[PDB]
């Protein structure tokens, strides 16, 4: 049918919704009356499992999971569609994995009651081999795809053929797997975690979905030692997903849809443009205070760059600006949004680290006001250099009617910062107050929000957070792995043997991470990297706070570097411009952020003063 | 493949407690030895292993720093000592051994009877 085709979707924002009116529920029964709800967190997290496996199904289906192509698209055409065909076999074995030990995992915990909702443990695994089925449809349709365009080898009739009796023998006779056990095969001894690693490696630089990756490196290692184990390890493939801290992905990314699509970013941009814009280089303030009052409610660089872009470039180039810089700036200033709070990467790194996210997001709002000072300095410089021409000033009564009309947008962060920080409100309860008062303003006080609208932007919140679900599900499936052999030892005493005081091993550490940020994107480079390069900085004596602002700070950078900048592309596409011209623009620009970077790599005291 | 154990019993906060295990019956040096903590009514949880890690013997996260496992291969013997014991390890130790030199020591094939630890 076409409703099934389009299932994932009324699906996830059903129970997206239902989930938001039970959190929503929960905190004002919390707060207004002095009788909070008891089944209100572990109902919400329980959802929660089934919408993440939702936006992983929808992923697969869509192809958007996120790969490192540097060298992908490299080989030639005819040789790249083997490793593309080999590439969908491993994504195939991930899956049939997934199913298997989900079936297992839901047949093992009949027993396990939840206290509060009263109801067994399995309703929750239960979402695992449930929607894996839906998960190898879609990979079936997606392969279908793949061979339409010739970009595979293997007629898929032959797949639908291999899926089939692989799912038979999994679920009939899985002895026959025992044949694959390379246990039988290689005795690799104690050394077998620096095979598989180097194998991931291998597996990474061929195009391989990061995600996928990791599975497909954990099912190495557990087949080359002993199978006996992975019936009690993937457990941390669910586990990892039923965490109150991950809710508050899903609502951060839906409050900065909500907060473009119900027409608020031209509202804040008109009152920054009142504000400042008569200043010398003033239409360059705007732009970086137009940034910095939108960081406070979005936690990502790109929607930053796609909402407020060809506003701010339009207004810069009303003025005489030249292209590079209006490029440039208006690509720089996108980083302030994952450092002011609310940021994703910054609980992606929280739930990596095991580390608290309101001092996290305490901690990364000053580098933000640093990032911005230092910014409305250089651009000053720069435009007085150039001697650009000054606006005249905007007259009294427009700089308080823009202010009024842009007057309940810019309480949002006073919502959200004022409530992590006061501590009235966790981070997930600030995303859901968030979130409820973006639908307040865009559907009832601007009247811009229908609900058709409102649900598909429930829909693709969904779909972004279901990219990262996966990912985080499976770094928390190889990081046992790669700890219990302690990989990150040996390399934390290879640096101390390198790094003599451990401000060397700061530079190096930001050395790496700015080499590796010019070619693989931030995100896939966060779970890349980070989950091997926290222990070091725990060891090290490094605090992991401190280290997480540093390393926010030193990918955010990794987007305006240009062999693989996204804040570049996404600038280039909406400002109709080449990437070359905004490559060029934003080198004067990477002064003031290199110098933020330093300062706070030598004084650390300036990032954990509101923690503390 | 014989694992006979030794040490435990009652003490309070910060009483370092030592255990030792004499393992026989097999090559001291090939099989991987360790110990494992269950608490009563819990589910098993790792402590430490020598021979399974190929560098540094492996540590749980709550028992790292203040556990250290040694090893005397002339009398085939490991020893566990025991530092700032926290009310929360009142629980049976096992010595476990096992012919894979992975770092799993609640999952190896061997295991002894096992010794109560009780803090105060
Ligand atoms: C036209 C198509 C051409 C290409 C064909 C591709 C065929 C290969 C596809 C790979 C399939 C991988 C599946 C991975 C998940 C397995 C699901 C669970 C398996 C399982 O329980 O097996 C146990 C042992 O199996 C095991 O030990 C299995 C471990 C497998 C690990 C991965 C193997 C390494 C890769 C080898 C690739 C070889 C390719 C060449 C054909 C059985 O035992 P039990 O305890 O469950 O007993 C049962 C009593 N209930
Ligand atoms: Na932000
Ligand atoms: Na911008």
């Amino acid at each position: 049918m076409k409703v099934f085709n389009k299932l994932e979707e009324w699906l996830g924002g059903s129970l997206f919704i239902g989930m938001f009116v039970i959190l929503v529920m929960q905190i004002f029964s919390r707060q207004i009356f002095n009788s909070p709800l008891i089944w209100s967190e572990e109902l919400s997290r329980l959802i929660f499992v089934y919408v993440g496996l939702l936006g992983v199904s929808m992923g697969i289906r869509s192809q958007q999971h996120i790969m490192i192509d540097f060298l992908y698209a490299k080989f030639p055409k005819s040789m790249q569609k083997i490793i593309f065909t080999i590439i969908q076999i491993l994504i195939l074995a991930c899956l049939i994995f997934f199913l298997y030990f989900g079936y297992d995992l839901f047949i093992k915990k009949e027993e396990i009651e939840i206290v509060s909702l009263g109801i067994s443990m399995k309703w929750m695994y239960l979402a695992l081999p449930l929607i894996t089925l839906l998960m190898l449809v879609r990979f079936y349709q997606a392969y279908s795809e793949n061979y339409a365009q010739n970009k595979v080898y293997i007629k898929p009739i032959f797949i639908l053929a291999l899926m089939i009796i692989l799912v038979l023998i999994a679920f009939i006779k899985p002895e026959l797997f025992k044949i694959l056990k390379l246990s039988n095969y290689f005795d690799l001894g104690e050394m077998t975690i620096y095979y598989v690693l180097i194998a991931w490696l291998v597996m990474i630089f061929f195009g391989v979905p990061v995600g996928w990756s990791l599975l497909v490196a954990c099912i190495l290692y557990f087949a080359l030692t002993r199978w006996k184990v992975v019936y009690f390890a993937a457990d941390k493939l669910v586990y990892s997903l039923d965490s109150f801290s991950l809710l508050s992905v899903p609502f951060f990314i839906l409050t900065g849809i909500l907060m473009n699509g119900a027409g608020i970013t031209e509202r804040i941009f008109n009152f920054a443009k009142a504000m400042l814009g008569h200043y010398t280089g003033g239409m360059g303030h705007v732009n970086v205070a137009a940034s910095l009052i939108f960081s406070g409610m979005s936690g990502s660089a790109i929607a930053d760059a796609g909402g407020l872009g060809q506003l701010e470039i339009k207004a810069m180039r009303d003025e005489g600006y030249d292209d590079d810089i209006c490029g440039g700036l208006t690509a720089a200033s996108c980083i302030i949004g994952p450092l002011v709070p609310p940021s994703i990467s910054m609980i992606i790194y929280g739930v990596i680290a095991n580390q608290s996210i309101a001092k996290l997001f305490l901690a990364g709002f000053v580098p933000g006001f640093l990032t911005t000072i230092a910014l409305m300095i250089m651009n000053y410089f720069v435009c007085k250099k150039r001697g650009y021409k000054k606006t005249a000033k905007a007259s009294p009564k427009e700089r308080w009617i823009a202010f009024k009309k842009s007057f309940w947008a810019l309480l949002t962060p006073i919502l959200i910062i004022g409530g992590i920080f006061s501590g009235i409100f966790t981070p997930t309860e600030a995303a859901v107050i968030a979130t409820f008062y973006s639908i307040i303003l865009g559907g009832f006080i601007y009247k811009e929000l229908t609900v058709k609208s409102f649900f598909k932007h429930c829909v693709e919140a969904v779909a972004i957070s279901g990219v990262t679900v996966l990912m985080i599900m499976t770094v928390t499936f190889f990081g046992d792995i790669i700890a219990r052999e302690q990989v990150a030892m040996r390399v934390a005493e290879i640096f101390i043997k390198y790094a003599t005081s451990p401000m060397m091993v700061l530079v190096m550490i930001n050395l790496l991470l700015l080499f590796l940020g010019m070619f693989i994107d931030a995100l896939a480079l966060q779970f890349l990297v980070l989950p091997m390069l926290i222990p070091i900085a725990e060891q090290v004596g490094i605090d992991l706070v401190f280290f997480g602002v540093m390393t926010t700070l030193n990918m955010m950078i990794g987007i305006l570097t240009p062999p693989m900048g996204m804040a570049l592309f996404v600038v280039a596409q909406v400002g109709k411009m080449s990437v070359s011209t905004v490559a060029k623009g934003v080198l004067p620009f990477l002064l003031p952020i290199f110098i933020t970077l330093v300062i706070i790599t030598i004084f650390p005291q300036i990032i954990l003063f509101l923690p503390n | 493949v014989q694992l006979q154990e030794s040490g435990g019993g009652l003490v309070q906060a910060g009483g370092s407690l030592r255990l030792s295990c004499t393992t026989s019956g097999f090559n001291f040096d090939d099989y991987a030895i360790g110990w494992f903590r269950q608490a009563p009514g819990k589910e098993r949880e790792g402590v430490s292993c020598i021979h399974c890690t190929a560098y540094t013997p492996y540590y749980a996260r709550s028992v790292r720093d203040r556990f250290t496992i040694s090893s005397d291969n002339a009398t085939n013997t490991v020893f566990l000592q025991m530092n700032n014991l926290r009310p929360e390890d009142t629980a049976v130790y096992y010595c476990v051994a096992d012919a894979t030199r992975y770092p799993y020591p609640e999952f190896y094939d061997y295991v002894g009877q096992g010794t109560q630890v009780t803090v105060s």
